[PDB]
């Protein structure tokens, strides 16, 4: 058959006794293959460049692998300069990107056949081009005809949304800073993603580039506390609000606070940012128990699930609705299952029982049964023990952190409202990613950090 | 990043640091908080400035020596060395009302955290009468203090043949139990404590005897300090709040005392086990 190119995987074994990298993608010659299998549609109405939120010309990178099979760092700085003109994360993204419902899902093989893997043929070209130091030549020669314009920016929020903001407007020649709430910079991609799922070098790689390009992080700021934005406006040209959405949504139901019980931030925080799991070597400590429980089914809780087990617990995901209905990447969901996570369908938390030491013992759970009309639950319930709970039913933005600032527009979700440049109902001030679509895509936010980086710039032209 | 211009042993377990933190002074106000990271392999602690200077830019951190990050504090930093990471102000800032007559409560290095509030409250026209329970050794901020309607120092003995806490010193709960009835020899408008979470039911249930409106500062665990992880939250009128949000500050008759008190030594064990493997420094 004319399917595609499989990409190789560590073992179960080895890899649930540590955090590194399950996939270990494509060579280059399992690349070639692939790159060979795609059709060339034409660049005007070829689907999967449409699927792609920000439109990567996905045959236009294909092709220049395949024409230049004779020099792979040929090949790959072309493909680059061509991925970097729509995307500057397509290592994160390549990896992260729910291409099933994207680039992949568009794509006209996948109707009789198997569609082209955009997404690891992207990670591929990105990895090739940092590991054989490909992109570090094309930034050099970006940084040498770069010329400063006297114009500052400030950018709230260090995540994927205001890191390529940055790194944009830096290459246009903008005095720019990043306040960043925590002690370190990259928002998810240094507290939530794990390194089984992204190797941290391409976090640590991103903040190079722009070290290099001149922009600088002031780590330990929280706008609207440390500084407000009529105080950064006294100070800079432009604003770009990148602070996305992670508060956590919690349930308000019996036993939500006894011991045992976790949001996925939290829990997540104190692996990916604090490397709890190295305690004692590193100060900030978690408790797993034997059994642990996570609520919810979205990428968040098959992150949380998938630490869990690395830490020797026995791990079960309870979901509201049906394995159809999970948004996590089919991916994850398939390495969380061969890993060895249990999953529980139809179900939802009514009560968080616990001992009268205020230890979590067991959940209890409504059966439910099978868009904006949401289910039903049955009448019927069903209880299971718990040592360890941890929420992932979604995060939201900081309903009250535009509060210092009422002249922003903000919407009934804690959404900032904004026009079709991404401007805020300030002028000068514009924002993009989970601040303004609420929890998103990786993509997305990078898209937006670049889109807004074109306004600021068109916006402080006249 | 954060230079360290002061470094002293104030009492037995306190140390005072006077940090250079511009962007926290010129911004903090009664009742808000720091989050420190003190080095690269360390934990994000919640410490209170008592003290600031806008001008000068630095803030007052008095810590006492409790465990692994309070006491490598002690020992390794050093009056020029810097603190890693600094963030705020954080938390709501406390009323500045006219509540009247108050009687502020500062259990152990819990006084700390009451000079800030308890000098605004002061200033704005309130009869403040602050309160100080804590062992003989560990009396701090007397002489500060003393710029108030009238200060109370009632300072229990650490008894050296007695262990740490029951049936009878860390049971200076006791006496502070016994003090709080400085309510039926005066009138009052507000009580405000800051103390172990036992110690603020304890009080509280007295002090809900009496009529008086009270407010606890509450410390439950906290991670970021910016409301995106959850650790710090607390049922607050029969509602999920975040107390570095919402608080430090809450109603304690609001609170869930029952509940908070389950979750105070959660980390004991993975606590005593960091402390321990530290304290071997031979
Ligand atoms: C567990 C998890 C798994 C995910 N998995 C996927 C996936 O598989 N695929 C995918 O496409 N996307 C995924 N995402 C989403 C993605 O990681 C991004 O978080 C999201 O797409 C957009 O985030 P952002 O960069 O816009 O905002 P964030 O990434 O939230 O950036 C916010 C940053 O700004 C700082 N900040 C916030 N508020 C303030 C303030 N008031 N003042 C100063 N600084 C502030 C914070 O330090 C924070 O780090 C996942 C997210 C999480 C949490
Ligand atoms: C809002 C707030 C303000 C505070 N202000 C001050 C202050 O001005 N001066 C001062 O000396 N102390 C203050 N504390 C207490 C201080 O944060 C903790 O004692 C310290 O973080 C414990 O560090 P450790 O590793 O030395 O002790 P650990 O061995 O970690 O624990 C000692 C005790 O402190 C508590 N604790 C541990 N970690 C934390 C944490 N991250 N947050 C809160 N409590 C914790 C635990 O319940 C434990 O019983 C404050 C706490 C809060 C929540
Ligand atoms: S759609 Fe499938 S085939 Fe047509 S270009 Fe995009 S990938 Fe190649
Ligand atoms: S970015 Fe996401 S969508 Fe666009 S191509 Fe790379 S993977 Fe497919
Ligand atoms: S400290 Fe994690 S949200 Fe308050
Ligand atoms: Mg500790």
């Amino acid at each position: 058959i004319k399917e595609r190119v499989p990409t190789p995987e560590r073992s179960v074994g080895e890899r649930v006794r540590d955090f590194g990298e399950v996939n270990l993608g494509y060579s280059w010659e399992l690349a070639l293959r692939e790159a060979e299998r795609c059709l060339q549609c034409p660049v005007e109405y070829a689907p999967c460049i449409k699927g792609c939120p920000v439109h990567i010309n996905i045959p236009g990178f294909i092709k220049a692998l395949r024409e230049n099979r004779d020099n792979p760092s040929k090949a790959v700085r072309e493909a680059l300069r061509i991925i970097w003109r729509d995307n500057t994360l397509p290592a994160i993204t390549g990896r992260v990107c729910p291409q099933e419902e994207q680039c992949e899902g568009a794509c006209v093989v996948g109707k009789v056949g198997d569609p082209i893997n955009i997404g690891k043929l992207e990670r591929f070209v990105a990895d090739y081009a940092r590991e054989h130091g490909i992109d570090d030549e094309l930034l050099l020669e970006e940084i040498k005809g770069i010329k400063r314009n006297g114009k500052k920016v400030a950018i709230i929020g260090a995540g994927p949304a205001g890191l390529t903001c940055a790194a944009d407007l830096a290459k246009m020649g903008y005095e720019v800073t990043i306040y960043e709430a925590l002690h370190q910079p990259g928002g998810v991609l240094t507290y939530g993603i794990p390194e089984f799922r992204l190797p941290k070098e391409i976090l640590r790689k991103e903040l190079k580039k722009l070290s290099l390009l001149g922009v600088e992080i002031k780590t330990d700021h929280i706008v609207g506390k440390t500084i407000t934005i009529q105080e950064l406006l006294q100070e800079y040209d432009a604003v770009f609000i990148g602070t996305g959405a992670g508060t956590p949504k919690l349930p308000n139901i019996p036993g939500i606070n006894l011991n045992g019980i976790y949001s996925a931030n939290e829990f997540l925080t104190r692996i990916n940012l604090m490397k709890a799991y190295k305690f004692p070597e590193y100060d900030t400590p978690i408790v797993v128990g034997k059994k642990v429980v996570v609520i919810g089914a979205g990428n968040t809780a098959m992150d949380a699930a998938r630490s869990a087990l690395r830490l020797g617990a026995e791990v079960t995901i309870a979901y509201r609705r049906g394995r159809e209905d999970m948004t996590a990447r089919i991916e994850e969901v398939k390495h969380a299952e061969e890993e060895g996570v249990k999953f529980m369908f139809f179900v939802n938390p009514v009560e968080f029982i616990g001992d009268e030491n205020g230890n979590v013992k067991a959940v209890k759970f409504e059966k439910m049964k099978p868009g904006k009309r949401k289910i039903v639950g049955t009448g019927e319930y069903i209880t299971v023990e718990a040592d360890t709970v941890i929420i992932a039913i979604g995060q939201t933005p900081n309903k009250v952190l535009w509060r210092a600032t009422p002249e922003l527009k903000v919407d009934e979700w804690g959404r900032i409202v904004v026009d079709e440049n991404l401007m805020t109902s300030i002028p000068g001030v514009f924002a993009g990613g989970d601040a303004i679509r609420g929890e998103a895509t990786v993509i997305l936010a990078m898209g937006d950090g670049r889109k807004a980086a074109k306004a600021i710039h068109q916006y402080l032209s006249k | 990043m954060y230079k360290i211009l002061e470094k002293k042993e104030i009492a037995m377990r306190n140390t005072w640091y006077k940090v250079y933190a511009p962007h926290v002074a010129k911004k903090v106000q009664p009742g808000q908080f720091v989050i420190v990271r003190a080095f690269p392999n360390g934990e994000r602690i919640p410490l209170t400035p008592v003290m600031w200077d806008r001008e000068e830019g630095w803030i007052v951190l008095i810590v006492f020596t409790r465990g692994k990050t309070t006491m490598r504090m002690a020992v390794e930093l050093k009056e020029g060395d810097s603190l890693l990471n600094v963030a705020g102000p954080l938390g709501t800032p406390v009323p500045m009302e006219k509540f009247g007559k108050i009687l502020a409560i500062g259990a152990y290095t819990g006084i700390v955290e009451v000079y800030p509030i308890a000098k605004a409250w002061q200033e704005i026209g309130n009869d403040v009468t602050t309160l100080h329970v804590t062992f003989e050794p560990m009396v701090i901020l007397k002489e500060e203090l003393e710029k108030a309607v009238t200060r109370h120092i009632v300072e229990p003995v650490p008894l050296n043949p007695n262990q740490d806490f029951l049936a009878n010193k860390n049971v200076s709960q006791r006496l502070k139990e016994k003090v709080r009835e400085l309510l039926e020899s005066e009138d009052w408008d507000l009580v405000f404590m800051v103390g172990p979470v036992g110690d603020q039911k304890q009080v509280f249930e007295v002090v809900k005897e009496y009529g008086v409106p009270m407010k606890v500062d509450l410390h439950p665990i906290m991670v970021d300090g910016t409301g995106m992880c959850g650790a710090c939250r607390v049922t607050v009128g029969g509602e999920v709040k975040f107390a570095c949000v919402d608080g430090p500050e809450f109603d304690a008759y609001q609170v869930d005392w029952d509940e908070l008190i389950h979750r105070v030594g959660f980390y004991a064990k993975l606590e005593k086990l960091a402390l321990e493997k530290y304290m071997e420094e031979l």
